[PDB]
RNA sequence: AGGUAGUUGGUGGGGUAACGGCCCACCAAGCCGAAGAUCGGUACGGGCCGUGAGAGCGGGAGCCCGGAGAUGGACACUGAGACA
RNA sequence: GCCCGAGUGGUGGCCACUAUUAUUGGGCCUAAAGCGGCCGUAGCCGGGCCCGUAAGUCCCUGGCGAAAUCCCACGGCUCAACCG
RNA sequence: GAGCCCGGGCUCCGUGAGGGGGGAGAAGUCGUAACAAGGUAACCGUAGGGGAACCUACGGCUCGAUCACCUCCU
């Protein structure tokens, strides 16, 4: 779990700003996640404070693809190759809003947040 | 007068500054 | 205080209702409803203070459960009801009608007119927006929402004059606001004036979007398109007659 | 009138002719005047002294009054006559004479260094240059990239 | 150098006055002073003036009736609203009668009394009474 | 890319702006507008504009000079330069200190102080 | 120019000047720091009770000689030694050692003991929560313990 | 009197109701300061209040308005809403 | 005998007096107080004459600075305080 | 992810032998320093020396001395 804000760091003028309150519930946050490549799909539903249930993917097994006409599929994926953020992430197969992955035919670029929305689909990279 | 005082002040200073230096 | 403010004090009670200021340590606080809180007037007040029908609120509340008042051509019973502005309020047990009109001063007053004008209620709608099923809808800032206008605008942006058949919940006789039409001013420190619009020429960048008007007197008033309310081509009576 | 600068002494009261249009008992054409100027700048004389010799010999007290109007944008006078020809030094004479002198001082001090007073006018002449520089930059006879120093004074003179 | 050339005009004009010379000479000259003497003459405080524009400078030779008591410029030259006038009225002037707190204005230049009759204001320039 | 911005001003001659400009994405122009002068270009796509205003002092009847730095994001369609007025939009945050984006530049070779 | 800059934008100089020159009023400086409040015990207060350690009599000043009645009292929370001047003629009598004695100032907090008395900053009002001017008059109340 | 290392910005990403170095991976070396920053003291802030011819100076009491707290200090559930 | 009168007095604090903090509205030869003298950076302050802008500046309109307290009227409570 | 603890560094509060000075008390003692040219004019910055006030040197200043002697100035 992560506290913040975010008024408790330093001033943009190298002053120390001190927190003059405590936590506010609305202003707490959760930790990052590792969405794995697997054959199974491990989901969980979690209830936000705006009072809306949002899905967290803790695993997935299907993405699947889009052209420039847009014909979607649900089929097998294989290893995550190239993650922008850190190559460490590209070893342990963490799906991201900008991840790159190998699909069945062609490489495809992830284009959705699976940590608030619960979706994985992609659009083909053309060489 | 200010002769006095200047050397009194100086002697005070020195003697005391001697006591600080020591 | 880190929850919701669910009391209001007399000293904290706004003087655009003409309440008595030091009567007690607590004022009657509007619940949410039709229209804005520091632009509304409580049913309690119209009963207890405005029209004297009550001594204690045990009176008023009984009075509002049985039915001495309908709001918007419709029955009520919450004795914390914000009665809207430019509003139709009816006594059915005597046959009275009042408009909730602002005075020149800026306190909320009830202006009594006949039963005939109590079927019509001019709406200028607060926004206009598309919805799903390929429809638009007519808004208001007393909340009242209508569906249907036979696809697309066919009329005006939002500065409308609508004829609402208020017992019937129906919209009738739509009419734009034009450069020789009448407007009643409901917000601003120019309130209680009804006039003939000179023009609708504007300097829209940022929040202000300007509209001028000159009245029977000739007092140049600059109100927002929104502070401007289209009274029409003249139907209901002016406040302060 | 005066300014006692690095002095207490009231300044000379030398004063201009209050003539606003020129003598006609004196007579020269726009062409003749222009020749006289060009001949004198060819000698090695400089614009103040050019205006001096013309005054003492040819009887013209200031050029502006005689010349303009012949292109009434502004007054036509010595160096504005020179620039149209390309005979003008890109450094204003003001700033030049100044720096010129300055480099001579330094050499004295070089050999003689026990000199209060001579040291103290080095300090008094530089600081007039500095000013004269500062404003010109903004007016534009001298680029903004420049800055003044005693090696960048020994390079301009040579 | 000089600054406030006006003021160095005015101040002469008054110290001129206090002696009781006949006429004045003000070596530096201008619009400000010119205009101000104009307005001054218009109220009447002074007699006639001629300026001669020498290729050097304007000079004003001014005729002194005897009227003027005191007439001075304002130091930072404050902006003054038309509501704040009354304050600046009570302070600087000697009483309600006189009314040449000379201001500078949108309309032009005026006294205090000529300003009030129009109804317009601004930064102060000088005074006269 | 290149669309009318309003305010009665014309949009830059070129366009190719990143998604932190109000010609792309979800950061959009809104609100009030200022004007100020470029101190520095040193950070990347980032430019300091410091404004001058006057303030009054009631006690002394006089004014004072105050100077408020404001941090401005420059769009790669146009380059800011030292010593020229720049026009600023009121937008949602880029960062801790960057709440502003540069909209229309009036450039100048001149410099005072 | 009689000092000050006068000019539209200068004011700040003005604004700092005053403040710079304000601190030559000892009184102002002292309060704005709070030296009045820190030094001359009390912690600032109107008055302070304290236990009468003993009774002492001291001498009068320069043109003068006469035995003023002074107590030594210890303020209780303050925990500070205060020597003190007692109003009235007989008085020193009605004050038993180790009765409570409330204490005040007397004649400007500046430090100024009245003209006669050298030290005494302070006054006594009370003996066992009944005062001294009440004990100079016989009838009003008379003392205990 | 110099301070600043998530420190200022950039790219991409996470988390959150949501923007944001809020958090984080990579990249850059900025950012702030004598128009007084930083650090130290002191202090809830505002409407007002006291006084004073005015200008000004001092002050945050009932009451109203907004924020903070609940033995000191941290921590989540349950609920639209609390870290109560 | 004088004052004041259910008050009157003591200590403490603040403001006035104190143009003893000088904007309004202070000084600085000898009373306190000119730097031993100069230079120029930052700053403030700037000769005349014409044209542009209208940023300051003034004028008008318009959005707006809650209620309360204050000031004035009328009305209410026997009166006023207090309230409408 | 708190409180809690541990080792070190830095700072602050209650309080302590001893130690410094002030405004004084003005009946003891030493001297006469200044104020009169104070009985060697006085002050002044600097340096040394003396128990003390202070003396002396060097430079300055008159807020400097009393005639006399000489020199200038309305």
């Amino acid at each position: 779990m992560a506290i913040w804000q975010g008024r408790s760091l330093k001033k943009p003028s190298g002053g120390r700003i001190v927190l003059a309150r405590k936590k506010r519930k609305r202003e707490l946050g959760r930790e990052p996640s590792n969405t794995r490549v697997a054959e199974q799909d491990k989901r969980k539903i979690i209830r936000t404070y705006g009072g809306n249930r949002k899905v967290r993917l803790t695993a997935a097994a299907y993405a699947n693809v889009f052209d420039k006409s847009g014909k979607g599929r649900k089929v097998r994926i294989i290893r995550v190759i190239e993650n922008p953020a850190n190559r460490q992430f590209a070893r342990r197969n963490i799906i991201t809003k900008g991840a790159i992955i190998e699909t069945e035919i062609g490489k495809a670029k992830v284009t959705s947040r699976p940590g608030q929305d619960g979706v994985v689909n992609a659009i083909l990279l053309e060489e | 007068m200010r002769w006095k005082w200047i050397k009194k002040r100086i002697r005070r200073l020195k003697r005391q500054r001697k006591k600080e230096r020591g | 205080r880190k929850g919701p403010k669910r009391h209001l004090k007399r000293l904290a009670a706004p003087t655009s209702w003409y309440i008595e200021r030091k009567a007690y340590k607590w004022a009657v606080r509007p619940r949410p409803g039709p229209h804005n809180m520091r632009t509304s007037i409580p049913l309690l007040y119209i009963v207890r203070d405005y029209l004297g029908y009550a001594k204690t609120a045990r009176e008023a509340r009984k009075i509002l459960n049985e039915g001495k008042f309908l709001v918007d051509g419709r029955v009520r019973k919450d004795y914390k009801f914000p009665v809207g502005i430019m509003d139709v309020v009816s006594i059915p047990e005597t046959g009275e009608h009042y408009r909730v009109l602002p005075n020149r001063i800026g306190k909320l007053i009830l202006h009594p007119i006949s039963e005939d004008e109590a079927f019509i209620k001019p709406l200028r709608i607060r926004n206009k927006r598309m919805i799903k099923g390929a429809r638009v809808q007519l808004n208001f800032h007393d909340g009242t929402n209508h569906i249907v206008s036979i696809a697309e605008k066919d009329n005006y942006f939002t500065s409308y004059t609508v004829l609402m058949k208020v017992p019937e919940r129906e919209i009738l006789e739509v009419l734009p606001f034009e450069k020789g039409a009448y407007v009643f001013v409901t917000q601003g420190k120019n309130v209680a004036r009804k006039g003939r619009i000179v023009e609708i020429k504007r300097f829209p960048m940022g929040w202000p979007d300007v509209v001028t008007i000159e009245d029977e007197e000739g007092e140049l008033f600059d109100t927002l398109k929104e502070y401007a309310f289209v009274v029409g081509t003249d139907k209901p009576k002016i406040s302060l007659p | 009138m005066a300014r006692m600068h690095a002095r207490k002494r009231g300044k000379s009261g030398s004063k201009r002719p209050p003539r606003t249009a020129p003598p006609i008992w004196v007579e020269y054409t726009v062409e003749e005047i222009e020749n006289l100027v060009v001949k004198l700048r060819k000698e090695g004389y400089s614009t103040a002294m050019i205006g001096t010799i013309l005054r003492d010999q040819y009887g013209i007290p200031s050029v502006k009054l005689f010349k303009d109007p012949d292109n009434p944008n502004r007054n036509l006078t010595i160096t504005r006559i020179l620039e149209k020809h390309g005979l003008a030094p890109e450094i204003p004479e003001d700033l030049m004479f100044l720096i010129r002198r300055a480099v001579n001082l330094r050499k004295h001090l070089e050999q003689h260094p026990k000199d209060l007073h001579s040291m103290r006018g080095l300090q008094l002449i530089e600081s007039k240059i500095r000013r004269l520089v500062k404003y010109y930059k903004r007016k534009g006879k001298l680029p903004k990239n420049w800055r003044y120093d005693p090696e960048t004074a020994k390079l301009l003179v040579r | 150098t000089l600054l406030d050339p006006l003021a160095n005009a005015l101040s002469h004009i008054t110290n001129s006055e206090r002696v009781g010379k006949r006429e004045v000479y003000i070596k530096p000259a201008s619009k400000l002073i010119g205009e101000v003497l104009r307005v001054m003459q218009k109220y009447g405080y002074i007699g006639e003036f001629e300026f001669i524009d020498d290729g050097r400078a304007g000079v004003y030779r001014v005729q002194l009736l005897g009227r003027i008591n005191k007439a001075g410029a304002i130091k930072p030259r404050f902006p003054v609203k038309v509501s704040e006038f009354e304050k600046w009225e009570k302070r600087f002037l000697p009483a309600f009668e006189f009314g040449i707190l000379i201001v500078s204005t949108s309309q032009g230049v005026m006294s205090h009394k000529e300003a009030i009759e129009k109804g317009i204001g601004g930064r102060l320039i000088a005074y006269v009474y | 890319m290149m669309r009318d911005i309003g305010l009665r001003v014309q949009p830059p001659a070129e366009k190719c702006d990143d998604p932190k400009c109000p010609w792309h994405g979800n950061l959009k122009i809104h609100g009030r507008v200022f004007e100020g002068i470029v101190v520095s270009d040193k950070p990347r796509k980032t430019v300091t504009v410091e404004r001058q205003y006057y303030f009054y002092l009631n006690k002394y009847e006089r004014y004072e000079l105050r100077r408020s730095k404001i941090h401005a994001h420059n769009p790669p369609c146009i380059n800011a330069k030292v010593g020229d007025k720049v026009l600023i939009a009121e937008t949602r945050p880029l960062s801790k200190t960057k709440h502003f984006v540069v909209v229309a530049v009036l450039e100048r070779a001149e410099e005072r102080r | 120019g009689k000092k000050a800059p006068n000019g539209e934008f200068a004011g700040r100089k003005l604004k700092l000047k005053r403040k710079k020159f304000r601190w030559s009023d000892i009184r102002y400086k002292r309060r704005v720091l709070r030296l009045k409040e820190k030094s001359d015990p009390l912690e600032g207060a109107p008055q302070a009770r304290g236990i009468v350690l003993e009774k002492i009599a001291v001498e009068a000043k320069q043109p003068n000689s006469g035995m003023r009645k002074a107590v030594r009292v210890q303020l209780i929370k303050n925990g500070k030694v205060v020597t003190a001047f007692c109003p009235g003629d007989g008085a020193i009598k009605f004050i038993d050692e180790h009765d409570e004695v409330i204490i005040e100032g007397i004649g400007g907090p500046k430090g100024g003991s009245m003209g006669d008395i050298p030290g005494i900053r302070y006054k006594v009002v009370k003996v066992n929560r009944v005062s001294l001017k009440e004990l100079v008059k016989g009838r009003k109340e008379k003392p205990r313990r």
